[PDB]
């Protein structure tokens, strides 16, 4: 299908939404993870290259969505 | 940009 997946965010055995991160394809353990203002979604910062949290006033997009504004040739 | 870490397991 056009879509590996049709969430990013399973269920565990206790129910609960279990996210998982678009970049690795892995889920939260229970680590700090980074919202897109684009996707929304919930990514792992060691992945989008976040070390810390950053003032959540600030706009930040994943490595596609700030990809997809600054735009590449065509490679 | 929205943050959250759910390390409630670390003392850190
Ligand atoms: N959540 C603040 C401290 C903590 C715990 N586990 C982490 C992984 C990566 C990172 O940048 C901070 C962090
Ligand atoms: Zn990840
Ligand atoms: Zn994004």
């Amino acid at each position: 299908g056009s879509h590996m997946a049709m969430a990013y965010v399973i269920r565990d055995e206790w129910g609960n939404q279990i996210w998982i991160c678009p970049g690795c394809n892995k889920p939260d353990d229970g680590s700090p993870m980074i919202g897109c203002d684009d996707c929304d979604d919930w990514y792992h910062w060691p992945c989008v290259g976040i070390m810390a949290a950053p003032p959540e006033e600030m706009q930040w997009f994943c490595p596609k969505c700030a990809n997809k504004i600054k735009k590449d040739k065509k490679h | 940009a929205r943050t959250k870490e759910t390390a409630r397991k670390s003392t850190g």
